[PDB]
């Protein structure tokens, strides 16, 4: 019932940058006897949470000499010093001064890489899927950065859609870049009454959209 | 690790029940408070329950959200922790962690690997995999994306393997999303244009629940 606000929810960092992840409670945590049960946790992807620092500054048994807790009452700060790769995942603050235990939304330390223009590809529905009674025009926007990306769909020009399923990958160790796939699931009938299918990727490395499109009445 | 270890996670139809177990070998299990914390695949951490120990007459605590649905029990004899989750709801669907207080420093310290509780009435559907391939155009540059759409399965996971004999691929494995009851997913591969379509690409989609293995030659 205290709401642990974390600042910020995403945090791009070069691997020798100082990082700072900031938490803030809706009430004062200075217990009436005990004192400031504000705790920070680390959870690497595909894994359980790990205890880092307890009661703002008291590090836990293992936590490298790079973790620095501090703060008073409603303001708290987790400061990792030189961001080693081992540390990338989500950082949580928790409170256990009041029942119930409330955690923050979690802050994700992402990794810095320069800007990248995505490779867009539009694909038409395989005869094989048509034969079931639905259609999916998949659009793959591949290897971009940053993850600020917007896809728009155009059927015969007519603006937008509402049968879209976007899904992002996490950071692709290698080019280091996110990938994303806009699926558009129509009905056989609808498909067959509409000609041109457009994917329009809106990205920071272009003021002009990356447009990829195909033409139903062909292959 | 010292480990807390948990089981009896599964697929329950709504209003069902599970007896989740947790196993903590440690110095003085006998003396610490034992916790249960869910993490629904949708966002964050929410504490479900907690039980004190013998001294504190096994004082049992619960989050408003699970009260009366769940019972937390402990059996020091065998270092066992339990959670009777009755009359479930879809919103219970989460990863269940076993959490052991570290009496001497702070509480909510040690968390095991977790486990899965899937609440949904949907049955065990196979996957319909369909191959995405350019359309007309053929090879538009040096490399070219290929793909597989895996539409319509329950539950959670499929494994998509690619057959691209040595070919300089970059396979993005995309997370599945829920889609009108069953999940959908997609995977992309990029090939050398000076090998497509001579070289036979294939995607290999297995589904554990229901021992299915569909192969789709990309042509």
């Amino acid at each position: 019932d205290v709401v642990m606000t974390q600042t910020p929810l995403s945090l791009p960092v070069s691997l020798g940058d100082q990082a700072s992840i900031s938490c803030r409670s809706s009430q004062s945590l200075v217990h009436s006897n005990g004192n400031t049960y504000l705790h920070w946790y680390l959870q690497k992807p595909g894994q359980s949470p790990k205890l880092l620092i307890y009661k703002v500054s008291n590090r836990f048994s293992g936590v490298p000499d790079r973790f620095s807790g501090s703060g008073s009452g409603t303001d708290f700060t987790l400061k990792i010093s030189r961001v080693e790769a081992e540390d990338l995942g989500v950082y949580f603050c928790s409170q256990s001064t009041h029942v119930p235990l409330t955690f923050g939304a979690g802050t994700k330390l992402e990794l810095k890489r320069a800007d990248a223009a995505p490779t867009v590809s539009i694909f038409p529905p395989s005869s094989e899927q048509l034969t079931s009674g639905g259609a999916s025009v998949v659009c793959f926007l591949n290897n971009f950065y940053p993850k600020d990306i917007n896809v728009k769909w155009k059927i015969d020009g007519s603006e937008r859609q509402n049968g879209v399923l976007n899904s992002w990958t996490d950071q692709d160790s290698k080019d280091s870049t996110y990938s994303m796939s806009s699926t558009l699931t129509l009905t056989k009938d609808e498909y067959e009454r509409h000609n041109s299918y457009t994917c329009e990727a809106t990205h920071k490395t272009s003021t002009s959209p990356i447009v990829k499109s195909f033409n139903r009445n062909e292959c | 690790e010292v480990q807390p270890v948990e089981t009896g996670g599964g697929l329950v139809q709504p209003k069902g029940s599970l007896k989740l177990s947790c196993a903590a070998s440690g110095f003085s299990f006998n003396t610490n408070a034992m916790n249960w914390v869910r993490q629904a695949p949708g966002k964050g951490l929410e504490w479900v329950a907690r039980i004190r120990s013998k001294s504190n007459n096994y004082a049992t605590y619960y989050a408003d959200s699970v009260k009366d649905r769940f019972t937390i029990s402990r059996d020091d004899s065998q270092n066992m922790l339990y959670l009777q989750m009755n009359n479930l709801k879809t919103e219970d669907t989460a990863m269940y962690y076993c959490v052991r207080d570290q009496t001497g420093t702070a509480w909510f310290a040690y968390w095991g690997q977790g486990t899965l509780v899937t609440v949904s009435a949907a049955k065990t559907t196979p996957p319909s995999v369909y191959p995405l391939a350019p359309g007309c155009g053929d090879t538009t540059g040096s490399s070219v994306t290929l793909g597989c759409l895996v539409k319509g399965y329950f539950p959670e996971s499929v494994t998509v393997t690619w057959n691209s004999g040595s070919l300089s691929s970059s396979v993005h494995t995309f997370p599945a999303l829920l889609q009108s009851g069953l999940y959908t997913m997609s995977s992309s591969v990029t090939v050398p244009s000076s090998t497509w379509p001579s070289q036979t690409v294939t995607c290999s989609v297995a589904h554990p629940a229901s021992s299915t293995t569909v192969d789709k030659k990309l042509e």
